[PDB]
């Protein structure tokens, strides 16, 4: 008996969100649930390990009920017909009727009742800009279809008052710290799967907008008013990542971003397609670039960097060089380098809130 | 490559 | 012993054209063959199929020879070097040499002799843009791995003085004519490839500039001055497609192309994914269109159309109507039809230069 | 879907 009217736009809005993470074994995970409760329609669809909630106030009189329909066919209606255009809804006989002007759809239903939370350790306000910036500044790091499971995904951390990301795939580091001044009494970390976390990312649209956050033993969860964002957690213990970290760094490199990032694009080309391997030789005031395949062919470059120090040959996965150049915000970067065996450390010039950390190559 | 742990 | 110089921007427009042809069974066809003779490079690209050649006048003092080198490697070597600089090339033991400011590439290369037109019948010169227009507005309706082989293209005809495109899968067709007033004493036929058609169009980017045309008895060559484009013709008969042409129409409809086009969109969504059949219902002033799939989902719309006559129900493949509606260039659009188990005409509005012929489906 | 030949 579920029957409402909204206009195409109000109805896309939510509807395209909510989509986005309907990817199925199970039908109803192709589905979104309609949930006509008063004057308000919420809209849901989940893949198991994400839930994405978009909510409408409803204007003319609507009748309550709740439904499944195929989420991707209903979109696609929504967003075929005509710009503007009031759109009546309604649930016959297992059906869902959709009428807008000179259009009439008959859609396919599941019963809401088949259609697939935690309670909160810690929540906390935090502008979606500075939660956009933890996670887009660290993700290229994360683990993908690992064995270790809890590198598929991103540590979350809340201590002393700080928000810090860290991503690993055991060769390479990312993190970011933000300090968000949220009260904890103890440090509390979380695991949010890849796929999920990158979901999250993606949403955090509003430049100007709030997000509240929750974090829960095995849940994390977004609101921004418009939608609400829960994610399964990955159920293990994050690596000790303060102990990977390199801290006697001798060696301090100040370089251009873009120069780097320009050498290291040419001589990759010519690196092998599978290692991906470099050979940096530094010296004052200097960093030569050679890279080499199987084919023998040979690219080489040389880079301006202000340094004064002994010399260092230290090979590298030429990728992991240009994913972190492509989160550095600032026109200098800083590499921390120490001998051939050890870690890069990688920062901003004018600041330590991101941190990148690469082991090297056997040369 | 080499590993972090 | 080849050597030459040649700014960035010179050497990758050439070798951008060159490198698109390039896709490998043989190494050598992985590579583009560079040609230096007196002050001019040519580049030469090819699948066997399609033969792409670039030319450039060398400024500064070139040293002549051929070889060949792997052509997408050095096109993104070219791409990734600072805008404007000057590039030196030489052939060093069988090695191409590349130097360019601070950075240095060794190449391996395969030797000239190894890299892979009779004569013609017809040849005239054609504006780029007439061309391309003949080419775009029908190349949607050639087969792609059609047993019947001399579908898999496109007919070219050169007949009175008028140039003629004819493609068909067998279900629908596409034709366009364009009085070029080339003389030709006989009708005069060739199918081009699918693949070759489809890149000579999307090299046919002067909208200012002339092409000329070579008709062989197994090729067909197309020259701009900045490149020579030579294709290997089907080696067949083209089906005597006047026989198909829809004669006796006696249903003249008249709609907007946009308001058709966007009803067939909206009601395709509920079509059968695979046979995407839609029924037409036509009527005084009026087209209603349904379509259902076998999940029993269904989609309705009412059109209103310019139509005086009997009643006609018939069937048709919503993505071939749509591709046709694609290509129609005016506001309106003119069917022509007359029973259920015969095609539809398609011009449009103004003009029929223009010829689409689409077969129905049984309802 | 019918033929055009």
């Amino acid at each position: 008996h579920m029957h409402f009217t909204i206009q195409r736009e109000a109805l896309l809005k939510p509807l395209q969100l909510v989509a986005g993470v309907v990817e199925q074994t199970l039908p109803v995970l192709s589905n979104v649930l309609l949930v006509v409760e008063g004057q308000q329609l919420s809209l849901t669809g989940t893949d198991l390990e994400v839930e994405l909630v978009g909510r409408v106030v409803l204007e003319d009189a609507a009748e309550p009920g709740e439904i499944t329909v195929p989420a991707r066919k209903l979109m696609d209606i929504c967003k075929s017909l005509p710009n503007d255009v009031l759109i009546d809804i309604r649930v016959e006989e297992q059906k869902l009727l959709v009428k807008a002007g000179r259009s009439r759809f008959t859609l396919s239903t599941l019963p809401a009742n088949d259609f697939p939370e935690g309670p909160g350790s810690l929540n906390f306000s935090i502008a979606q800009s500075k939660l956009r910036r933890l996670i887009d500044r660290t993700s290229f790091a994360m683990a993908q279809q690992d064995v270790r499971y809890y590198l598929n995904g991103m540590l979350l951390e809340v201590n002393g008052g700080t928000l810090r990301s860290v991503a690993t795939d055991g060769h390479r580091l990312a993190m970011c710290s933000l300090d968000a001044q949220i009260p904890s009494q103890d440090r509390h970390q979380v695991i949010v799967p890849r796929k999920g976390i990158l979901e999250l990312a993606r949403l955090l649209t509003e430049q100007d907008g709030e997000v509240g956050i929750v974090l829960g033993q095995h849940h994390i969860r977004a609101t921004t008013g418009e939608f609400t964002f829960t994610s399964k957690l990955v159920d293990g213990k994050f690596p000790d990542y303060e102990r990977v970290l390199p801290r006697g760094g001798d060696k301090l490199v100040v370089g251009d971003r873009q120069q780097l990032r320009e050498a290291f694009s040419r001589t990759a080309i010519l690196s092998n397609e599978k290692y991906r391997g470099i050979r940096l030789q530094l010296s004052n005031g200097l960093l030569k670039i050679q890279a080499n395949n199987p084919e023998q062919e040979e690219a080489e470059e040389e880079v301006q960097v202000e340094y004064n120090g002994g010399n260092l040959e230290i090979g590298f996965n030429v990728s992991y060089l240009l994913d972190v150049l492509g989160v550095i915000g600032t026109e200098q970067v800083r590499f921390i380098l120490s001998d051939s065996n050890s870690s890069a450390l990688v920062h901003e010039a004018d600041n330590d809130d991101s941190a990148y950390v690469v082991m090297p190559m056997r040369l | 490559q080499a590993d972090l742990f």
